[PDB]
């Protein structure tokens, strides 16, 4: 079935992998001081950024998409759980602040009123 | 003899990891964590105290390079530049890694950390800091380097060691 | 005010600069202002190091209402008695505030304490005009008194004492510093002491240099003339290393730098020194003033 | 004592034990030797939150971060973390950041093994006083980036919260704008990094999402004429998802873009690009199958049983947004 | 099965890793519009095959147990997220408002007590 093919096709890249490194081997490796590490590594690092570029600018059956689907189901539903428990946490925790919040409000409101009463009671005596 | 990343194939879901160093329990006991746990992916540990690395042709794939570095001792400094000088330019690009251990105890760092994070940012290379004598800052960057090695290695489709490197570099 | 152009300051303060170079101290006499006894007495002796932030509004004029206030807080804790005295000439800059001492005597000093501070002019130019800037603190005699005074001014000055801490960079780096010092009378031998990283307590090495032999090494690793650079260290303390190496083949760069004894001072990394020369100590204390700066920082 | 014991016309400090007392003697306030216990006093913290006097900053400043530096030191546990969580408490209050925290934080983020006291440190990083976004990216972000691309799932929905609070409390007190663009940015760069990452997991995409509703209000809550676009990878990935809650919550997050693009050139076009994107997708979708079965079980309108299955977002967006179909 | 796959993908990863370094034998501003790309070309890649296999999925789950207990499962759940959502929602709104009245308040007594504390020491 199609696993036959995707075995084939594992081994056919696994010979591609085989020409690739010994066509890479015949290179001699690398040497670097500390002075001239800097530039050679950015220009390793360029020429490697250029190739990938380049690279990604080149680029089954019912059964195997029912079993995976079947596994993706099972998987949402057995990790809904942890996002609601924080659902609602951060419910009760907003509730919680938000309380909080009125709280503050509201004493610092009786703090302006006397500030204010303060205010005018001094301008008035002086 | 400089080791390169592309000397040899990997094995089927196979990783391996490497630890140069001075103090062979930390590392024995870093290891220790390494494998404390074990992903789907099995997971080969080499230790090391200097390079070049001895002679072995049944040397699978290093597809990870880590330096552990003590600020409590010059010594393992002056191990770590002159090992430095085994390995090609080609693991720099992600492959290589700094872990720094002790800095959080700065009475007990020898060294500045400014000379080793201007070491590391000559280089381009990640940098980190943990305590390997705390079980706990320990087991953290156990998951932190099999994470890493996981990125690195491939396993996970989308990203490579330059993404990474991209990804964790440092501004300055 | 302050504060923000203070956050820039140390936003600005990273790891990225260059150790600047030092220059040497130079025989300098004691000044005028300096009483020989007074630091005859403070000469010779240990003292514990103890960082400082700035003091709130400390006036140098009520000093026996400190002195009474002191003595009252020590009577309720529990023949002895607190005195305060006014000590000159040891202040870098006029910038740097007037220097004092504590002292207490049983009706015979047993604890001393010294507030000082020395170049200090970082943290004297990020503050206001109502603190007090003397972040060093030497400390000499019985912990519990050294408590109870920190326990005072905690809660009178609203600040604290932190035991300063010396690394093996910084020590080593004095320790170059005063062996660049010139001293007419070599009078005490160069020592350094290490101890190995181990659980249980093992060997700490101790290292001496005869001064003619020292002095005549670092004549040959000093390069710029009148200044200390940390290339010159670095071959110092390789020197040092590959001699070591020489002798036994035992690697001294991988212990613990613990303390270093010269002619003319030594230091502690839990924060002991002791001063025996007198022509370079206030240079002494402009430095260690740096590294209050560095923890307050 | 973390908390130092309060010693002492103006009215003693002791004396003020009522509201009323505060009240009537604010003006009259004399200022503690030690403010530690303004901490946990809400009376002082009142003239506090007004007196703006310099003296005091340096002397709670220098009381912090020394407080901060033993406390650390002497940690390496309980006690710490009530401490900090009292700091956070009065932090709550001032509606605005500290100082000691925020050095505090940068000397030790670099150390920082992310597990030490996590709830204490990504609470701290929520307020941090504005600043341009090119000094703190190199001395904060970084070692925040070091710790997102490596630790745990949960860790970055973690730090997403933080970064979103950071975002609501930097908005609420400006109500410049490049700052906060580049911050979108980055966030972004680093939720579709992180999407890719986690081998596509919908639990970190739930808080990309909640933080894009966060932000997706900007013009209309803080009056400011900047709107930033989310980008297509994370569009795309979560529009043609396999979960009903996202659809749902992506109705939501155009038809409030769209409120705000028609309260006030590339992102009109990207607008109208998406909004083709979705119509193509829409008016079926698997994630509706569910619904489908349902309808199997129990009427050529089934979009009323949808509708009464609790997808009231989806009548918003469907009325409001598309205008192609207006009537139900 | 599972397995297979994977290593087929690891495989495929590996082989243009390879494929890149061969070829990459032969300033910054450069490399950083260089991720740029990289990024922008990989992120539509993944989407157009990403969108084209799990649409063929979605056209076989047309074609066509636990699967009762399943779309119960999400729809209670997504039920939930919605009410939470609404609570957020109306949290979020009050929020807002009532720390928007607070800053403006503050800044309010502020200035109040900058200026009585002013007129305070001008009569002394």
């Amino acid at each position: 079935n199609t696993e036959e093919e995707l075995i084939r096709e594992c081994e056919e890249m696994w010979k591609d992998m085989e020409e690739c490194q010994n066509k890479l081997s015949l290179i001699g490796t690398e040497t670097l001081t500390d002075s001239n590490a800097q530039l050679s590594l950015l220009i390793m690092q360029v020429k490697c950024l250029t190739a990938e570029l380049s690279q990604w600018q080149k680029k089954l059956t019912e059964d195997v998409l029912i079993t995976l689907g079947k596994e993706e189901f099972q998987k949402l539903r057995q990790d809904l759980e942890m996002v609601l428990s924080t659902k609602e946490s951060k419910n009760e925790k907003l509730k919680e602040d938000l309380e909080r919040e009125q709280r503050w409000l509201d004493e610092q409101q009786q703090i302006m009123e006397s500030l204010n009463v303060l205010h005018s009671e001094l301008k008035n005596k002086v | 003899s400089v080791l390169r990343p592309l000397d040899k194939l990997p094995g089927l879901n196979t990783a391996t990891i490497l630890l140069v160093g001075t103090e062979d329990a930390l590392l024995q006991q870093l290891a220790d964590s390494m494998l404390k746990e074990d992903c789907a992916s099995e997971l080969k540990v080499h230790l090391a105290k200097s390079l070049p690395l001895p002679s072995s042709v049944n040397r699978p794939r290093i597809d990870l390079i880590v330096f552990v570095v003590n600020l409590h001792s010059k010594y393992s400094l002056q191990n770590t530049e002159e090992s430095l000088r085994h390995v090609d330019a080609s693991f720099f690009l992600g492959k290589v890694c700094f872990l720094a251990t002790g800095a959080g105890r700065e009475s007990h760092c020898s060294i500045h950390r400014h000379t080793v994070v201007k070491l590391a940012h000559t280089y381009q290379s990640p940098l980190l800091y943990c305590d390997l004598e705390v079980e706990g800052f320990r087991a953290t960057m156990a998951q932190r380097l099999v994470r890493v090695l996981q990125i690195c290695a491939g396993h996970v489709p989308g990203v490579s060691a330059l993404n990474l490197l991209s990804l964790l570099r440092s501004s300055e | 005010p302050l504060q923000k152009r203070l956050e820039s300051v140390r936003k600005q303060s990273s790891f990225i600069l260059t150790p600047p170079r030092r220059k040497i101290p130079q025989c300098s006499q004691l000044q005028e202002d300096v009483d020989p006894q007074k630091v005859a007495f403070l000469l010779h002796k240990q003292w514990t190091l103890y960082s400082l932030t700035p003091l709130y509004k400390f006036s140098y004029s009520n000093l026996k209402e400190y002195s009474r206030l002191l003595n009252a807080f020590i009577v309720a804790e529990k023949n002895i008695k607190v005195i305060f005295s006014t000590l000159l000439g040891m202040k870098g800059t006029q910038r740097d505030p007037e220097a004092f001492l504590v002292q207490i005597v049983s009706k015979k000093v047993l604890w001393t304490g010294w507030f000082c501070c020395v170049f200090g002019d970082s943290l004297l130019e990020t503050v206001s005009e109502d603190f007090t800037c003397l972040p060093l603190f030497l400390a000499n005699g019985a912990e519990s008194n050294t408590a109870i005074i920190g326990t005072w001014f905690q809660k009178t000055f609203d600040c604290y004492f932190s035991p300063l801490a010396i690394n093996a960079f910084n020590l080593s780096w004095m320790a170059a510093m005063w062996t660049a010092c010139k001293m007419d009378h070599y009078v005490a031998t160069t020592e350094f002491l290490w101890s190995v990283p181990c659980s249980p307590q093992s060997l700490d090495i101790s290292f001496a240099i005869h001064p003619e032999d020292a002095k005549a090494l670092w004549d040959s690793v000093h390069k710029t003339p009148g200044e200390v650079t940390q290339e010159e260290v670095d071959l110092f303390m390789d020197c040092l290393y590959s001699h070591f190496h020489r002798h036994f083949k035992i690697h001294l760069s991988a212990t613990r730098l613990v303390r270093v004894s010269t002619s003319v001072a030594s230091a502690h990394t839990d924060g002991k020194i002791k001063i025996l020369c007198h022509k370079y100590l206030i240079g002494v204390l402009a430095y260690l003033t740096e590294l209050a700066i560095f923890q307050i920082e | 004592s973390v908390i130092p014991v309060l010693n002492s016309g103006s009215f003693p400090l002791e004396q003020l034990q009522s509201f009323p007392q505060l009240l009537q003697n604010i003006h009259c306030l004399e200022l503690p030797s030690q403010m530690g216990s303004v901490l946990n006093n809400s009376l002082l913290l009142h003239y506090i939150n007004c007196v703006r006097d310099e003296p005091v900053l340096l002397r709670f400043y220098y009381w912090l971060s020394q407080t901060l530096q033993e406390e650390c030191i002497w940690y390496k546990g309980k006690e710490f973390t009530n401490f900090l969580d009292t700091i956070i408490r009065a932090e709550c209050f001032l509606q605005e950041g500290f100082y000691s925290c925020e050095a505090f934080l940068y000397k030790s983020l670099p150390l920082w093994d992310g597990l030490c006291c996590r709830s204490q440190f990504l609470q701290l990083v929520s307020w941090i006083p504005f600043s341009s976004f090119s000094e703190v990216k190199p001395l904060l972000f970084d070692h925040l980036a070091q710790l997102f691309f490596t630790s745990t799932i949960y860790f970055k929905c973690s730090v997403l919260q933080s970064l979103k609070e950071l975002l609501q409390n930097w908005l609420l007190w400006l109500s410049s704008m490049n700052s906060v663009s580049k911050l979108i940015h980055y966030v972004g760069w680093l939720s579709t990094t992180a999407m890719r990452l986690e081998s596509n997991n919908t639990f970190l995409l739930h808080f990309i999402l909640d933080f894009y509703e966060k932000v997706c209000d900007i013009y209309i809550n803080y009056n400011l004429p900047l709107v930033v676009l989310f980008p297509p990878g994370i569009f795309y990935s979560a529009l043609l998802s396999l979960d009903t809650s996202i659809l749902n919550q992506l109705c939501f997050i155009m038809h409030r873009y769209r409120k705000n693009l028609t309260a006030a050139s590339k992102t009109y076009q990207e607008f109208n690009h998406y909004l083709t994107s979705m119509v193509g997708c829409l008016w079926h979708h698997p994630s509706f199958l569910s619904y489908a079965v349902s309808f199997l079980l129990q009427w050529s309108w089934y979009l009323d049983y949808l509708f009464s299955q609790g997808l009231q977002g989806l009548k918003l967006f469907i009325r409001s947004s598309v205008h192609h179909s207006s009537i139900p | 099965m599972t397995l297979l796959l994977r290593l087929r993908a690891q495989t495929k990863q590996q082989l243009l890793e390879y494929k890149s370094m061969v070829d990459a034998s032969e300033i910054e501003a450069k490399i950083e519009d260089l991720e740029n790309e990289i990024e922008e070309v990989k992120v539509a890649f993944e989407i157009k095959k990403l969108a084209l296999d799990r649409m063929r999925l979605s056209t076989a789950l047309k074609k066509n147990s636990v699967l009762m207990d399943n779309m119960k499962h999400l729809l209670e759940l997504n039920k939930l997220i919605m009410k939470s959502q609404q609570e957020s929602w109306d949290l979020e709104e009050k929020l807002l408002d009532i720390r928007k009245k607070r800053l403006q308040l503050k800044q309010a007594s502020e200035s109040k007590l900058l200026e009585i504390q002013t007129e305070k020491n001008k009569q002394k």
